[PDB]
C-alpha cells in the first residue's frame, strides 16, 4: 500500500456521510416540528390561514434535501476496488461536518422563528411578507454549508 | 424542544385542551342573551358541554346564586380531578395556584370577627377551592400573635408572614386589608421565584408575563384604593406593591408619591404599554379584557404547562358572565346584558 | 387538634384520648366516620372557654 | 461542586488534555495512535453493533415518539371519543419508522459471514466492516430524530383535531412531510452500504 | 506493529462496548429515578364545603 | 490465545446474555411502575374497572418474556474455545433486544398510565387504548427477531 | 374506523374471510388453533341461554365476536398444518421428505438430498437444526410479501367497483390508472420476480442465483446495469418499467385538477395526495413484515418454552419424576394456554385489524357518511 | 499463567459475586423504603390493616434472598486456577440477577406505596393490588433463572 | 512520509475550514433567532415598520459570509503534499474567525431582541440602533482580518 | 523535527494567536450584550441620554482591539522552523491578554446596565460611573502590557 | 538538552506568567462587578457619599496590580535553555498569587456591595466597613509574599 493511502481511510469517509446526513435531518426535523407547534396552536382560532402556513415547513425539509444530495454525492466515490488517499478521506469528514452543523443552525433558527412567526400571524395579514423575508436570510446559512462543501468535495480527486 | 414534557404532564395537558374548547363562543352568549326566563336560561344552556348539570336542581326555583354555585361547583370537582394526577414539579406548581387563592380565605374569615357573624355560614359563603384543614381562626379570640400559632406553623403560609405584625391587638378592617396585600406581595415574590428557577422553557415567559400582569393589576388597584380613603406614608405604600411584575420597577416609587388621581395617571403615564382608567365607567373591564387576550396567547403555546393557569382564570371569567346574564334577566336590566366579555 | 392545643397552652397540658369502636354516620358525609373521645385539663376560666 | 455531572465532564476533559500533552513532551506521539487502533481491532465489532445499534435505536425513536403522541391522543379522547380511531393514522407514521430500521437489519445480515484467519485485515472486509457501522449509526439516529419529530407533531394533531375536524386533513401535511426524512435516512443507508461487499 | 501492552491492548475494544452498555444503562436509570407517585388520588380529605 | 479464537471472546457472550434480560427487565419494571400506579390511582373510586384496566401490566410483563428467551438461547451457544466471530453476534443480539425492550418498556408504562386514568372518565376508550398499546409491544419484539436472525448465524460457521 | 358512505363498496365482505386469514398467518399452529376453536365452540353452542344471562365487562367483546373467533380458529388450524407445528413439534405424516446419507459419525457435517418434494407445506426435515430457522424465515418473509401485495391489489382493484358505478369515467379513470401502474409497476415486478426465481433451477442449470432484494435498489441507483443476470431481456424491460412509473408521477397530479383551472384548493389537495401516495406504496407494502415477524417470534418462543419447561421434567426420574411430570406440565400448560394464547392472540388480532384498516381502507374508503341509527323504544334504565 | 487462565481472572469473579448481592440489596432497600413510608403513613388512622397490607415489604425481601442464593452458589466456583471463561460467566451471573434485582426493587417499591394507600380507602383493591406486584416480582425471578443457567454451565464446560 | 510533511497533516487543514463555518453558522443563526422573535413581536402592533427593523437580521447575515469567504479561501490552500506547519495556521485562522463570529452572534441577538421592541415606543432610538449594533459587528470583522492575515502567511517560506 | 524546534512547535503558536482574538471578542461581545440592552431599555423613556451612555460599548470596543494589536504583532513572528521556546511564550501572550480581556468583559457588561439605568434618575452618577469603568478597563490593559513584554522575549533567543 | 534541562521546560514557565494575570484579573474584575452594582444602586438616592465609596473598587485594582508585579518579574526569568527545576516554580509562584487574588477578589466583592448598601442607611458604618476588607486584602498580599520569595529561589544554584 502507498504511504499516503493507509487502510483506515473508509472510516473517516463513512464518518462524513453519517455526520452530513443525520445532523441535516436533525435540523430539518426541529425546524419542521417546532413550527408545527405554532401551526396547530392557532389552527383552533383560525382555520383559514393554513395554506400560507406550510411555507416554514417546506423550507425546513429542503435542508434534508441539501443534506441528502451532499451525502449521496460523496458516497459512491468510495469502493474497495480502488484505493483513495487519507487526504481525500479526511475531507469527507470535513465536508460532512460542514453541512451537518450549517443546516442544523438553519433548522434551529427557522424552527424557533417559524414557531413565533405564524404564532401571532392571526392578528395581522400584512406581516407575512416580512417574516418570509427573514426566513430567506435564515435559510441560506444551510445553503452556505453546501456551497463550500461542493468546492471541498472536488478537491483531491 | 418540548420533548421531555409528556413524561408526566401529557395526559393532563391533553385533557385541559378538551376543557378549553368547551368554553362559550361569541355567538353562544348571544343565544343566551335572548332568553326570557330562567328555565329558558336552564334548557338553552344545556346545549353546551355544561349541560345536564342543572338536572335535579329544582322545579321552578332558580336564583343567580344557584346558577353561579353549580357552575362553580362543576369547575372545582374537575379542577380537583386535574390536580389529582400530577408529578412533583406540576403538583407544587398547581398547589401554588391553590396557595394563590387561599390568602383570600383567611382575609374573609378574619373579616367576620368584628361583625361577630355566625361561624357556620362564613365558610359557606367562602370559596371551596382555597381550603386549609384547620379552621378555628374565627372562633378563637382574635389577636394576631395568638392567631399566629395556628395559621403560620401548620399551613404553608409560614414564609409569607414577615414584618407583618403591627398593632396586633386591634384587627381593624383596614389593618386586615393591610396584611393581605402584604401577604399577596410576599406570595408573588415566591411564585415568580418558582417559575424562574423550576418550570420548563416555553412555559417560563408566558407565565412571567401573565403573572407579572397580575402583580401590576394588584398594584394599581390598591394604589387607587389607598388613594381614596386612606392617608399613609410613601414607605407604607411601597411595601404593598410587588416589584416582581417588572413592567415597571421604576414607577412603583413614582406611584408612592401619587396622592391624587391626576398623580396616578401621571404615575402610569410613562409606561404607555396598557391604559386603564382612561375615561371608562367600568375600570375592571379593561383588566379582564387585557387578561383574556393574554390568556388567548397562552393557549397558543402547545407544550406549555402554563395553559392551566390561563384556563382557570379563563373559565372563572365566563362564569361571572353567566352570573351577569342571569342577574340581568331575572331583575330586568336589559341595556347592560351585552357587557359580557369573552374572546373565545 | 392536639398540636394546635399544645401551642395554645404552652406545654403544661394534660391530655388523654379514648377511641371509638363501631362509629356512626351523619347527614353531611353519609359515611362511616371514625371517632375518638378526648379529655383535656386546665385551671383557667377563660382558658377553658378558649 | 455545585453539580456532580458537569464537574465530571470537566474532570474527564482535563486529564485527557494533560495525558495527551504528557505523551507529546516526552516524544511519544506514536504511543497514542488512532490509526493503529482502527487496524488492530476486529472488523466484526464495528459491523456487528452497526447492525445492533441501527435496529436498536430506530426502535427507541418509534417508542419515544408513540410515547409522545399516544399520551396526547388519549388526553383529548376524554371529550371526543371520535378522535382515537380517526387519528389512529398518527401513530402509524411513528411506527413504520421502526420497520425501516428492521429492513436495514435483514439486508445487513446477508453481508455477515465468516472469514479465514488470513484476510481479516485486508482492505475488502475492512471496508465492509466500517460500512455497516457508519450506516448503522446513520439510519438509526435518523430514525431516532424522525420519531422525535413525527411524535410531537402527531401530538399537536390530536388536540387540534378536537375542534375543527375539517382542519385535520390540512394538519397531516406536516406529518407526511415529516416522515420523509425518516425515509431519506433509510435510502442513504442502503446507498452507502450497497456498494460494500460481503465478508469474504 | 502492536499497540502498547498495558492500557492500549486489544482488550480496549472489549472495554468500549462495556462503556456504551453502561452509557445507555445510566441514562435509563435516570428515568426510573425520575417518576413520582401522584399522592392526590390515594387519600381524600373531608372538604366540608363541596359535598 | 489463538488468532481465530482469543480468550476474551466469551466476554461479549456473558455480557450479551446479561444485557438481554436486565435492559428489558428495567423496561418491564417501569412499564409495571407507571401503569401500576395508574391502576391504583383510578380504581379507588370505581371498583368494577379493576380487571379490565390490568392489561398494561400484563402486556408489560411480556417484554421480560421477550428478553428472557433470547438470553436463554445465547447461553447454549457459549463455550470456552470460542470464535471472536460468534462472540460479537451474541453481544450484537443482546443489546439489540435489550434497549428495544426498555424503549418498549417505557412506552407501555406511560400509555398504560394515561390509559387507565382515561378509561374511568370515558368508558369508550379502553378499547381504543388497547389499540394503541399493542404497537408499544411489538417494536420491542422487533429487537427480538433481529436477535434471532443473528443467532441463526452462530452455530453454522464457527471455525 | 369509520362509516362507509352511500352506495359504496362495503368493506365487510372482504373482512369476513380476510381478518381471520390474515390473523391465521400470525401464529398458525394446529395445537393453538385447536384450543382456540374449542373455547369458541363452547360459546357458539351455549349461545341461546348465555345471551339471556348477564355479561361481564371483558365477556362483552368476546361473545359479540364469538364468530370472528370461531372462524379464526379454523384458519389457524389450517396454517398449522402448513407449517407443521403442533406445540412446536412437527408432523411426520407423509414420509416423502428428504433422504439422509446412510452412514456418518456422531457430531459430523451431515447434509441431505431430495428424492422428491413434500406435497403439502414444509416437511419434518427442517425441524432440528438452527440452520433450518434460516430456511424458515427466508421463506416466511417471502410469504408475507407475496400474499399481502395481492391483498393490496385486491383492495385496490375494488376501487374501480365504485367509481364505475358513480359514472365517474370522466375523471377518476385518470386517477386510477396512474395510481395502478405506479404500485403494480414497481412492486408487481418485485413480486413476480419472487415467483419466477422459484421455478428456475439454479443448481442443475449452473448459474448464480441472483440477489433477492439486491435487484430492487440498483434499479433506481443505476440506469439498467444489472450484473446478476436473472433474465436475458431483463435489462430492456427494467428501464422501460422504471420510466413509466416515474412518468405517472406528474401524470397523476396534473390530469385531475385540470378542467376545461383550479381554485387553489384542488391543486394543493392533489399534490398532498400524490406525494403521500408515492410514499404510501413503499411504506405499506413493507408494512406487511408485521405478518412475517410475529409469526417468526411466536413459533420460536413456543419452542424454547417447550425446551425449558418440559424437557427438564421430561428426562427420566423414577419416583420424584412422575410427580415432576405432573408439576411441570401444570407449569407448562398454564403458561402456554393462558399467557401465550391470549396475549399473542390479543396482540395479533389487533395487527390484522390494523393491517385491514390502514392499508385496505385507504383504497376502499374515499370518505365517510351517516349511520342509519333509527330510534326505537327499548328497555332503557340506568341509575 | 496460561493464555486461557490468566492471573487476573478472579477479579471478574469476585466483583460478580459482590454485584449479585449489592444491587439486589439496593433493590430490597428501595423496596422497603418507599413501601415503609407507605405503611407508616396510612395505617396510623386505620391500625388493624397492618398485618394485612404488609405484603409489599415482605416481597421486597424475596428479591433480596434471590441475590443471596446466587452469591453463595457462585462462591463455590471461585479458585485461583480457574479459567477466564469461568471468570466471565460469574461476571455475567452477578450483573444479571443484580441489575434486574434492583428493577424489581424500584417496581414493587412505588407499587407497594401506591397500593397500600388505595387499599386503605377501598378494601376491594387489596385483592387486586397484590396481583400487580406479582408481575413485577417475577421479574426478579427471571433474573435468578438466567443466572442459574449460566452458573450451571460455568464449571462443566471448562477444558483448561 | 517527510518529517516536515506527514500523512496526517491535512487533518488540521480539513478541520480548519470546517470549524470556520460551524461556529459562524451557529453564530449567525442564534443572532437572527433572538432578533427574529423580537421583530415579529413588535410588529403585531404598529405594523408596516418592516424595512427599518431588518437591519439586525441583515447584519446577522453579513457575519455569515465573513465565515464563508475565509473557509473557501483556505480550501484553495489545502493539499495532499502540504507541510504540517501549513495545516496549523489555517486551523488557527479557522478557529479565529469562527469563534469570534459566534461571539458576535451572541452580541447581535440579545441586542436585536431588546432593541427592536424598544423602537416601537421610541422612534428616535433607531439612530442609535445601528450604532450600538455595528460595535457588535466589527467584532466579526476582526476575526476575518486576523484570519486573512494568517492565510497570507500560509505558503510563505515553507519547506 | 529537531529536538529544539520540533514540528509540533507552531501548534502552540497558531492556537496561541487564535486565543488572542477569540477571548477578547467574546469578552467584548458579553460586555456589549448586557450594557447594550441597558441602552435600549433606558432610552425609551428619554432619547437624549444615549450619547452620554455609549461610553461602555466604546470601552468594550477598546478591549477588543487590545487583543487585535497583539495578535497582529505575533503573526509576523511565525514560521515553520522557529524554536519551541518561542512557540510557547506567544501562547502565554495569547492567553494573558485573552482571558484578562475576558475579565473586563464580565466587568463592563454587568457594570454598564446597572450604571445606565441609574443614570436615568441621577445626572450626578455618570461622572462617577466612568471612574468605575477605568478600574475595570485598566484591568484589561494589564493583560496587554504583560503580553507585549513576552513577544519581545520571543525573537531574542533562538538556537 | 540534558535531563536536568529538557526542551519542554519553558511550558511550565510560560503558563506561569499567564496564570499570574488571568486568575488575578478575573478575580479583581468580580470585585468591581458586584461592588459596581452596589454603588449604582445606592447613589441614585444619596449622591454625596459616592466619593467615599470607590474604596472597594480601587482596592480591587490594588490586588490586580499584584498579579502584574509578579508577572513582569517572573517574565525576566525565562530563557531558551532554562532548567526544568526553575520552570516548575514559576507557575508555583504564579498559581499562588493567581488564586489568592481570586480568593480576595471574591471577598471584597461580596462585602463591598453589602457594605455600601449599609453605608447609605448608616453613615457611621463605612469607617468600620473598610477596616475588615483590609483584612480581606492582606489575604491577597500573602500570595504576593510567597511568590516573590519563590522567585528568589529560581535563578540561584541551578546547574
Amino acid at each position: 500500500s502507498n504511504i499516503y493511502a493507509p487502510l483506515y481511510a473508509p472510516f473517516f469517509g463513512f464518518a462524513g456521510c453519517a455526520a452530513a446526513m443525520v445532523l441535516s435531518c436533525l435540523g430539518a426535523a426541529i425546524g419542521t416540528a417546532k413550527s408545527g407547534i405554532g401551526i396547530a396552536g392557532i389552527g383552533t382560532f383560525k382555520p383559514e390561514l393554513i395554506m400560507k402556513s406550510l411555507i416554514p415547513v417546506v423550507m425546513s425539509g429542503i435542508l434534508a434535501i441539501y443534506g441528502l444530495v451532499v451525502a449521496v454525492l460523496i458516497a459512491g466515490n468510495l469502493s474497495p476496488t480502488e484505493d483513495y488517499t487519507l487526504f481525500n478521506g479526511f475531507m469527507h469528514l470535513s465536508c460532512g461536518l460542514c453541512v451537518g452543523f450549517a443546516c442544523l443552525s438553519s433548522g434551529y433558527a427557522i424552527g424557533m422563528v417559524g414557531d413565533v412567526g405564524v404564532r401571532k400571524y392571526m392578528h395581522q395579514p400584512r406581516l407575512f411578507v416580512g417574516i418570509v423575508l427573514i426566513l430567506i436570510f435564515s435559510e441560506v446559512l444551510g445553503l452556505y454549508g453546501m456551497i463550500v462543501a461542493l468546492i471541498l468535495n472536488t478537491r483531491g480527486s | 424542544e418540548g420533548v421531555y414534557f409528556n413524561i408526566d404532564n401529557g395526559f393532563i395537558e391533553g385533557v385541559v385542551r378538551g376543557y378549553r374548547n368547551g368554553l362559550l363562543s361569541n355567538n353562544q352568549y348571544i343565544n343566551l342573551t335572548q332568553c326570557d326566563t330562567l328555565e329558558d336560561l336552564k334548557l338553552q344552556l344545556s346545549s353546551t358541554d355544561y349541560g345536564n348539570f342543572l338536572s335535579s336542581v329544582s322545579s321552578e326555583s332558580l336564583t343567580t346564586s344557584l346558577i353561579q354555585e353549580y357552575a362553580s361547583s362543576k369547575l372545582y370537582h374537575e379542577f380537583n380531578y386535574i390536580r389529582d394526577q400530577s408529578s412533583g414539579s406540576t403538583r407544587k406548581f398547581m398547589d401554588y395556584i391553590t396557595y394563590g387563592y387561599m390568602i383570600d380565605n383567611v382575609a374573609l374569615m378574619i373579616t367576620g370577627t368584628i361583625h361577630d357573624r355566625d361561624k357556620g355560614e362564613i365558610l359557606q359563603r367562602c370559596h371551596p377551592l382555597g381550603w386549609f384543614d384547620t379552621l378555628p381562626t374565627l372562633s378563637v379570640a382574635t389577636d394576631l400573635e395568638s392567631l399566629y400559632e395556628t395559621v403560620l406553623v401548620d399551613t404553608p403560609l409560614a414564609p409569607y408572614f414577615k414584618n407583618c405584625f403591627d398593632t396586633a391587638e386591634e384587627l381593624d378592617d383596614m389593618n386586615i386589608e393591610i396584611i393581605r396585600n402584604k401577604l399577596y406581595k410576599a406570595y408573588l415574590e415566591d411564585f415568580y421565584n418558582f417559575v424562574t428557577e423550576e418550570i420548563p422553557e416555553p412555559a417560563k415567559e408566558c407565565m412571567q408575563t401573565l403573572l407579572g400582569f397580575e402583580a401590576d393589576r394588584r398594584s394599581i388597584n390598591i394604589a387607587l384604593n389607598s388613594l381614596q380613603s386612606s392617608d399613609i406614608d410613601p414607605d407604607l405604600k411601597s411595601d404593598l406593591l410587588p416589584n416582581i411584575g417588572k413592567l415597571y420597577p421604576l414607577a412603583t416609587f413614582h406611584l408612592a408619591q401619587a396622592q391624587d388621581f391626576e398623580g396616578v395617571r401621571a404615575a402610569l403615564a410613562n409606561v404607555y404599554e396598557y391604559r386603564g382608567f382612561l375615561e371608562t365607567g367600568n375600570l375592571e373591564d379593561h383588566f379582564y379584557q387585557l387578561e383574556m387576550e393574554l390568556c388567548r396567547d397562552a393557549f397558543t403555546q402547545q407544550f406549555a404547562i402554563s395553559t392551566v393557569w390561563a384556563w382557570m382564570k379563563s373559565k372563572e371569567q365566563e362564569v361571572r358572565n353567566i352570573t351577569w346574564i342571569a342577574e340581568c334577566i331575572a331583575q330586568n336590566q336589559r341595556e347592560r346584558i351585552n357587557n359580557y366579555i369573552s374572546v373565545y | 387538634l392536639e398540636q394546635i392545643l399544645w401551642r395554645v397552652l404552652r406545654g403544661n397540658l394534660f391530655f388523654k384520648t379514648v377511641e371509638i369502636e363501631q362509629p356512626v354516620y351523619d347527614v353531611k358525609t353519609r359515611e362511616y366516620k371514625h371517632k375518638n373521645a378526648f379529655i383535656v385539663f386546665s385551671h383557667g376560666d377563660l382558658i377553658i372557654k378558649r | 461542586k455545585f453539580s456532580f455531572s458537569h464537574f465530571l465532564y470537566y474532570l474527564v476533559l482535563i486529564v485527557v488534555i494533560v495525558y495527551g500533552l504528557y505523551k507529546l513532551f516526552t516524544g511519544h506521539g506514536s504511543d497514542i495512535n488512532f490509526g493503529k487502533f482502527l487496524l488492530r481491532t476486529s472488523p466484526y465489532m464495528w459491523a456487528n453493533l452497526g447492525i445492533a445499534l441501527c435496529v436498536g435505536l430506530s426502535v427507541v425513536g418509534a417508542a419515544w415518539g408513540i410515547f409522545i403522541t399516544g399520551s396526547s391522543m388519549i388526553g383529548a379522547g376524554v371529550r371526543a371519543p371520535r378522535i382515537t380511531t380517526k387519528n389512529l393514522i398518527s401513530i402509524i407514521f411513528c411506527e413504520v419508522v421502526a420497520i425501516y430500521g428492521l429492513i436495514i437489519a435483514i439486508v445487513f445480515s446477508s453481508k455477515l459471514t465468516v472469514a479465514t484467519a488470513e484476510n481479516m485485515y485486508s482492505k475488502s472486509n475492512l471496508y465492509t466492516g466500517y460500512s455497516l457501522f457508519w450506516a448503522g449509526i446513520t439510519v438509526g439516529a435518523s430514525n431516532l430524530i424522525c420519531g422525535i419529530a413525527v411524535g410531537i407533531t402527531g401530538a399537536t394533531a390530536a388536540i387540534s383535531d378536537a375542534a375543527d375536524s375539517a382542519l385535520f386533513v390540512k394538519i397531516l401535511v406536516i406529518e407526511i412531510f415529516g416522515s420523509i426524512l425518516g425515509l431519506l435516512g433509510l435510502i442513504v443507508g442502503l446507498l452507502m452500504a450497497g456498494k460494500a461487499s460481503e465478508f469474504q | 506493529d502492536i499497540l502498547s501492552s498495558i492500557w492500549t491492548e486489544g482488550l480496549l475494544m472489549c472495554l468500549i462496548v462495556s462503556a456504551l452498555l453502561l452509557f445507555i444503562l445510566i441514562v435509563a436509570l435516570s428515568w426510573i429515578s425520575n417518576l413520582d407517585i401522584t399522592y392526590g388520588a390515594l387519600e381524600k380529605s373531608t372538604n366540608p364545603i363541596k359535598k | 490465545m489463538t488468532e481465530l479464537c482469543p480468550v476474551y471472546a466469551p466476554f461479549f457472550g456473558a455480557i450479551g446474555c446479561a444485557s438481554a434480560i436486565i435492559f428489558t427487565s428495567l423496561g418491564a419494571a417501569y412499564g409495571t411502575a407507571k401503569s401500576g400506579v395508574g391502576i391504583c390511582a383510578t380504581c379507588v373510586l370505581r371498583p368494577d374497572l379493576l380487571f379490565k384496566n390490568i392489561v398494561p401490566v400484563i402486556m408489560a410483563g411480556i417484554i421480560a418474556i421477550y428478553g428472557l428467551v433470547v438470553s436463554v438461547l445465547v447461553c447454549y451457544s457459549l463455550g470456552q474455545k470460542q470464535a471472536l466471530y460468534t462472540g460479537f453476534i451474541q453481544l450484537g443480539a443482546g443489546l439489540s433486544v435489550g434497549l428495544s425492550g426498555l424503549a418498549a418498556g417505557f412506552a407501555i408504562g406511560i400509555v398504560g398510565d394515561a390509559g387507565v386514568r382515561g378509561s374511568s372518565q370515558q368508558p369508550r376508550l379502553f378499547v381504543g387504548m388497547i389499540l394503541i398499546l399493542i404497537f408499544a409491544e411489538v417494536l420491542g419484539l422487533y429487537g427480538l427477531i433481529v436477535a434471532l436472525l443473528l443467532n441463526s448465524r452462530a452455530t453454522q460457521d464457527v471455525v | 374506523y369509520g362509516i362507509a358512505q352511500y352506495r359504496e363498496i362495503n368493506a365487510g365482505l372482504p373482512t369476513i374471510v380476510t381478518f381471520p386469514f390474515m390473523f391465521a398467518i400470525m401464529f398458525g399452529d394446529m395445537g393453538h388453533g385447536f384450543l382456540m376453536t374449542l373455547a369458541a365452540l363452547s360459546l357458539v353452542l351455549n349461545e341461546k341461554k348465555i345471551n339471556k344471562m348477564k355479561r361481564g365487562e371483558i365477556f362483552d367483546m368476546a361473545f359479540t365476536g364469538r364468530y370472528i373467533i370461531l372462524l379464526m380458529g379454523v384458519f389457524s388450524m389450517y396454517t398449522g398444518f402448513l407449517y407443521n407445528d403442533i406445540f412446536s413439534k412437527t408432523m411426520t405424516i407423509f414420509k416423502s421428505g428428504w433422504k439422509w446419507p446412510d452412514h456418518w459419525k456422531k457430531g459430523e457435517s451431515i447434509t441431505a438430498t431430495s428424492v422428491g418434494t413434500y406435497p403439502i407445506g414444509l416437511d419434518w426435515a427442517w425441524h432440528g437444526t438452527e440452520n433450518a430457522l434460516l430456511f424458515s424465515n427466508s421463506y416466511k418473509m417471502k410469504l408475507s410479501i407475496l400474499m399481502g401485495f395481492i391483498h393490496m391489489t385486491y383492495s385496490y382493484f375494488f376501487s374501480l367497483a365504485n367509481h364505475l358505478y358513480f359514472n365517474s369515467m370522466i375523471d377518476i379513470i385518470g386517477n386510477f390508472i396512474p395510481g395502478l401502474l405506479f404500485m403494480q409497476g414497481i412492486f408487481g415486478y418485485l413480486s413476480v420476480c419472487i415467483v419466477y426465481k422459484w421455478a428456475v433451477d439454479w443448481v442443475k442449470d449452473g448459474k448464480p442465483a441472483p440477489g433477492l432484494l439486491n435487484m430492487l435498489i440498483n434499479m433506481f441507483l443505476s440506469p439498467g446495469t444489472i450484473d446478476d443476470e436473472l433474465y436475458p431481456h431483463q435489462a430492456k424491460v427494467q428501464v422501460f418499467l422504471l420510466l413509466m412509473a416515474l412518468v405517472c408521477i406528474p401524470w397523476l397530479l396534473l390530469v385531475k385538477p385540470l378542467h376545461f383551472e383550479d381554485f387553489g384548493d384542488i391543486m394543493i389537495h392533489q399534490v398532498i395526495h400524490t406525494i403521500e401516495f408515492c410514499l404510501n406504496c413503499v411504506s405499506h407494502t413493507a408494512s406487511y413484515l408485521r405478518l412475517w415477524a410475529l409469526s417468526l417470534a411466536h413459533a420460536q418462543l413456543s419452542s424454547v418454552l417447550w425446551t425449558m419447561t418440559i424437557q427438564i421434567a421430561f428426562g427420566f426420574r423414577g419416583f420424584v419424576g412422575v410427580f415432576m411430570t405432573v408439576a411441570l406440565f401444570a407449569m407448562w400448560f398454564a403458561l402456554t394456554c393462558a399467557v401465550l394464547v391470549l396475549m399473542e392472540g390479543t396482540s395479533a388480532m389487533l395487527h390484522s385489524l390494523r393491517l385491514h384498516w390502514v392499508e385496505s381502507m385507504s383504497k376502499f374508503f374515499v370518505g365517510e357518511g351517516l349511520p342509519y341509527e333509527p330510534f326505537a323504544f327499548e328497555y332503557k334504565d340506568m341509575e
